[PDB]
RNA sequence: GGUUGCGGCCAUAUCUAGCAGAAAGCACCGUUCCCCGUUCGAUCAACCGUAGUUAAGCUGCUAAGAGCAAUACCGAGUAGUGUAGUGGGAGACCAUACGCGAAACUAUUGUGCUGCAAUCU
RNA sequence: CCUAAGGGGGACUCAUGGAGAACAGAAAUCUCCAGUAGAACAAAAGGGUAAAAGUCCCCUUGAUUUUGAUUUUCAGUGUGAA
RNA sequence: GAGGUAAAGCGAAUGAUUAGAAGUCUUGGGGUUGAAAUGACCUUAACUUAUUCUCAAACUUUAAAUAUGUAAGAAGUCCUUG
């Protein structure tokens, strides 16, 4: 079968963690306790 | 929770693009490229064959560009082609390659440019380039502006170049994009591109889909069924037009039912008007006092 | 003029994306992808990760999920093929402010295709996007522009064209 | 240590204007140098091909030279106790045509108008431009302009 | 540590601020600018009174911390916090170099303080209180003036409270409904924009 | 006067929210044999102009609209500045003399003009 | 430092935010909307760039040959660079 | 013609920076509701909106004065045609 891929759009060449990924941002997800 | 977008600053420090790049219709980058001449041929124009496309219409034009704007030097539309025998189908590929050839031949004529210049006059569908003649001016040469509209081989813009460039204008350009060029074997195939210029995968259409699918045959090609035209016909139909075109391509503009000012006086009817500086005054204080 | 009853106006499904997001690549990739390609007939397409994250076990530029667009009749099989699974009954906090919806199954079995052992079981997403007659004047190239206001696909229009054209409930 | 180098010190003199960056407008492209002609040089900051160096943003010259999308322009630079002949090669992109020469051209047209005429009516006419002289003597009427006497104000703080 | 203040009194050089070129600067020795009832709305202190600079000059942090607390004080003190919002106009953001802490070798100073560069009329307190506490208002700027160096004067506003308006044309501004508060300040009426808006934002708006 | 194609200047043309749009044009719109391009005839290619629609695009109008543009017994001859003195002042700085002269602010007005060709109730 | 990160052509639009989609959560992938560049362009900083100069794709070697003119530093010498 | 220094600006971009006010927390905690429902409330802190005080040699929409480039003809202009 073909085997085509999603090209790239984006220009970040940076190999990194992406924006807007910190810890301690989200809510409790065991808040129910 | 985030920040509005939209702000006075965000307005006041946007460059809007130009006027004609934000309606998406001028490629600037091409046309700076098409347009520009070189400096040491002062005054001397470079000459656009600007084809464009429209639902329902082929419009052909030879350009030159000035300061103030575009001089057209002349202009063949598809509507025209009904005048020279072809009625349905005017944006075929093979709509596109009378176009070409009536501008050609229209621009040949008021340049004084017909009996030197004629062209291919049996068209085989083999590419090939206007030559000049030695001891006499040389060819007409005109540069193809298609705009926004996508390089394929097969395309209608090519149409255009190939009726064109056998009108007798010398137009630069290469067999690669016309239909019926193999690219794994890169040669032009005459044959299928000569069956293009005559309507021929239309004529095949017809023949392919009537034995077929008669249903949708009586729906698509109606035009023909009323005209009693069949596949077999279909031919003349461009053959003959082009000799008609080659034999009056002159401009006949189309007799106008109304002149100029009646035209002006029927639209300006329909044309809101603004408002007077008094006039929205009144309204704000009409509004401020219907607030109390 | 202005007539909101316009035959134009009608809503009517744009594009279905079937998306996988198999968090590896290899054997389960490609085992997905053939999935995919079982369900739609369509050759999918692979999807590269943007950058790394040691949590989800992903690198960047690694081959992390596959996914497919499917439009016309065969969308619209497709969908109610999955509205099936969820028994016609999606939630208010499934459609965006956009005017499209999505839902996601966990089993593509449930579907109605054969199991294989060796290829076990994928779970699946399905995002629909609406859309009236003249979006493509936000997609062709020459003389591109925007959609007016009236003309827009909102979440309470899809909501209640989803309810009568399906029978189905959006729950509240 | 110093730097030295070709576009040093060119932070604004190269910067586009405000809300004019990006493409050139084609009127650029489409003017006509001639041999002879006198010319403005503005580099432009977007085109680095043909560029000037940082002396001749804003001097003007003669165009002695012109090429496929180039003109050669003459600048006389002071080196020292003498002026030497500069040769520079310019992108249209970065030339002007100068507008002192249509304002003279045209005293030019005005004054063969001028002299013709003066010539068919057998009498005389002075071309030369003349300064600004002073002015002659005037009378000043009162009526509805009363002079209206004033006086310096005291000393206030308005904070 | 500190030099006396003789040595930066005078702008000699370019203003020298925190930036990505210097980093390690000290933070100034002020940090609070508003005094006293700072929650005060604009009817409730009709009086300003300002300590003007007569001076091109900089002033230390350490001396507007220095002035600003004995106003406060003083005024505290005779006629209670909540009877004045006193504001400090000027923000020390010149950054002063100390070069001992060789000889004229490599002498570029290290960061010493801050001082702020004050020009002549320039405001250097405010002190909005009603009428009623004028003199003793008046007192604390007095004090404060000693910690300055250079020439101050105490000039007693023509405005209402920290507005630019007169405090005539302010009550006109009130009785006609084109003035709103805003906590401490206030939002005057506009003529312009949206009409609809601006009736509802100010309801007394009696329009002529 | 409307509209299209190609433009010049490149917001007085942009942006937001509403409303209207005769004729033609433009547009959306229909189909997949063919040239062609896609995960997807959505974009791109081709075919029909046939089955439909002004819903959108487009155009115009509305808004004490945002922005932009222009103007000024607006601010202000202010800030700054060239030149001068055996001027003032401990100094910091300031005044005066002969000249040049802002920006913000305030108020008012406006909201594309236009070239070539073709076409139209 | 780079056979592309040079050259030509084509297609696309970036940072980021909002609203949505099984596992999936602040960060995986998909969709729409907004998005004058708040991204990227080997490396300092500045300038420049949006149907591109950025991202991706196709073809390539003009990073070739001959020897003159010119700009900068300048003595109007050399070298470097253009 | 060119310029980006003085001045000016910051309810204009970038960077720095004082104070309240009104909203949203749904993607902050403490307390009090809740027998448990994350579904309210009091609070501070966050952001958002319209404001507010003060700034920049290596910030800027604007933008001087002084200084600076060119032109003011006979080697020019016009007419005809080699
Ligand atoms: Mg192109
Ligand atoms: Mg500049
Ligand atoms: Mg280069
Ligand atoms: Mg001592
Ligand atoms: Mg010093
Ligand atoms: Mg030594
Ligand atoms: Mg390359
Ligand atoms: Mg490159
Ligand atoms: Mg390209
Ligand atoms: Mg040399
Ligand atoms: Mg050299
Ligand atoms: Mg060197
Ligand atoms: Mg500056
Ligand atoms: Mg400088
Ligand atoms: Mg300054
Ligand atoms: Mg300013
Ligand atoms: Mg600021």
């Amino acid at each position: 079968p073909s085997a085509p891929s999603r090209e790239v759009v984006k220009k970040n060449t940076s190999s990194k963690k992406s924006d807007a990924a910190p810890a301690s941002a989200d809510p409790a997800k065991a808040k129910k306790k | 929770m985030q920040k509005e977008f939209r702000t006075s600053a965000y307005h006041s420090r946007f460059q809007t693009p130009f006027r004609r790049r934000q309606e998406g219709k001028t490629d600037y980058y091409q046309r700076k490229r098409l347009v520009t001449q070189h400096k040491a041929k002062y005054n001397s124009p470079k000459y656009r064959l600007v084809v464009r496309f429209t639902n329902k219409d082929i419009i052909a034009q030879i350009v030159s560009a000035h300061i103030t704007g575009d001089v057209v030097f002349t202009a063949a539309y598809a509507h025209e082609l009904p005048r020279y025998g072809i009625k349905y189908g005017l944006t075929n590929w093979s709509a596109a390659y009378a176009v070409g050839l009536l501008v050609a031949r229209r621009a040949l004529q008021k340049l004084g440019l017909d009996e030197t210049y004629t062209g291919v006059e049996e068209v085989e569908g083999e590419f090939e380039l206007t030559e000049a003649v030695e001891d006499g001016p040389r060819p007409f040469k005109v540069f193809l502006d298609i705009g926004l509209q996508r390089t394929t081989t097969g395309a209608r813009v090519f149409g255009v170049l190939k009726g064109a460039s056998d009108g007798g204008l010398y137009v630069p350009h290469s067999p690669n994009r016309f239909p019926g060029w193999d690219i794994e074997a890169e040669e032009l195939d005459a044959e299928l591109l000569r069956k293009y210029i005559f309507g021929g995968h239309v004529a095949e259409y017809m023949e392919e889909l009537l034995d077929d699918d008669e249903e949708k045959y009586k729906s698509i090609f109606k035009n023909y069924i009323e005209e009693e035209i069949e596949s077999e016909d279909v031919e003349e139909i461009y053959a003959n037009a082009h000799e008609a075109i080659r034999a009056d391509p002159s401009f006949k503009p189309t007799e106008k039912k109304f002149t100029k000012e009646q035209y002006k006086a029927e639209s300006k009817k329909y044309r809101q008007q603004k408002l007077t500086r008094a006039e929205r005054q009144a309204k704000v204080a009409k509004k401020i006092a219907e607030f109390k | 003029s202005d007539k909101s009853q316009n035959v134009m106006r009608e809503l009517r499904i744009e594009k279905l994306v079937l998306n996988i997001c198999v968090g590896e690549s290899g054997d389960r990739l490609t085992r997905a992808a053939k999935v995919l390609e079982q369900l739609s007939g369509q050759t999918p397409v692979q999807s590269k990760a943007r950058y790394t994250v040691r949590t989800f076990g992903i690198r960047r530029n690694e081959k992390i999920a596959v996914h497919v667009t499917v439009r016309g009749p065969k969308a619209e099989e497709i969908l109610e093929r999955g509205l099936k699974v969820k028994e016609y009954q999606l939630r208010s906090k499934n459609f965006s402010a956009t005017g499209n919806f999505g839902f996601g199954i966990d089993e593509h079995i449930d579907l109605g295709i054969k199991y294989d052992p060796s290829i076990g079981i994928y779970g699946m997403d399905f995002y629909v996007v609406m859309g009236r007659a003249g979006a493509r004047v936000t997609r062709r190239k020459r003389a591109r522009s925007t959609i007016g206001n009236s003309h827009k696909t909102n979440k309470e229009d899809t909501i209640q064209w989803f309810k009568t054209r399906y029978d189905a409930e959006v729950l509240d | 240590g110093k730097s030295r180098g070709y576009r040093s010190g060119t932070r604004y003199a190269f910067q586009r204007d405000f809300k004019k960056h990006g493409a050139i407008p084609l009127s650029t492209y489409l003017k006509v140098y001639k041999v002879g002609d006198i010319v403005d040089i503005k580099a432009n900051g977007s085109i680095q091909k043909g560029m000037p160096h940082k002396y001749y943003h804003g001097k003007t010259g003669i165009v002695y030279n012109v090429t496929k999308s180039s003109v050669g322009v003459i600048i006389n630079k002071v080196v020292g106790n003498r002026y030497i002949e500069k040769r520079v090669n310019l992108r249209v992109e970065h030339v002007k045509h100068s507008a002192c020469r249509q304002e003279f051209l045209n005293r030019v047209k005005s004054n063969a108008a001028k002299k013709r005429e003066a010539k068919a009516n057998g009498e005389t006419v002075y071309l030369k431009r003349q300064a600004a002289k002073p002015r002659g003597s005037r009378i000043i009427s009162t009526e509805g302009n009363i002079p209206q006497t004033l006086a310096p104000v005291a000393y206030e703080t308005f904070i | 540590a500190r030099r006396p203040a003789r040595c930066y009194r005078y702008c000699k050089n370019k203003p020298y601020p925190k930036s990505r070129y210097n980093r390690a600067v000290p933070d100034a020795k002020i940090r609070i600018y508003d005094l006293g009832r700072k929650k005060a709305t604009v009817d409730e202190f009709p009086l300003c009174i300002h300590l003007v600079s007569n001076e091109l000059e900089q002033l230390s942090s350490e001396a507007l911390e220095a002035a600003r607390i004995c106003a406060n004080k003083y005024i505290t003190k005779v006629s209670g916090r909540d009877s004045f919002h006193l504001r400090v106009r000027v923000h020390p953001f010149h950054v002063l170099r100390i070069n001992k802490m060789q000889g004229m070798r490599g002498a570029w100073g290290k960061p010493h303080g801050l001082a702020a560069r004050v020009s002549i009329g320039q405001i250097i307190m405010s002190a909005r209180t009603k009428d009623s506490n004028k003199d003793v208002v008046i007192e604390g700027l007095r004090r404060a003036r000693y910690k300055f160096p250079g020439q101050q004067k105490i000039i007693i506003s023509k405005k209402w409270g920290f507005t630019p308006l007169n405090r005539d044309e302010y009550i006109a501004k009130k009785t006609n409904g084109e003035v709103i508060d805003d906590g401490a300040y206030v939002k005057f009426l506009s003529r312009k924009g949206n009409l609809e808006a601006n009736l509802q934002q100010f309801p007394n708006y009696q329009y002529s």
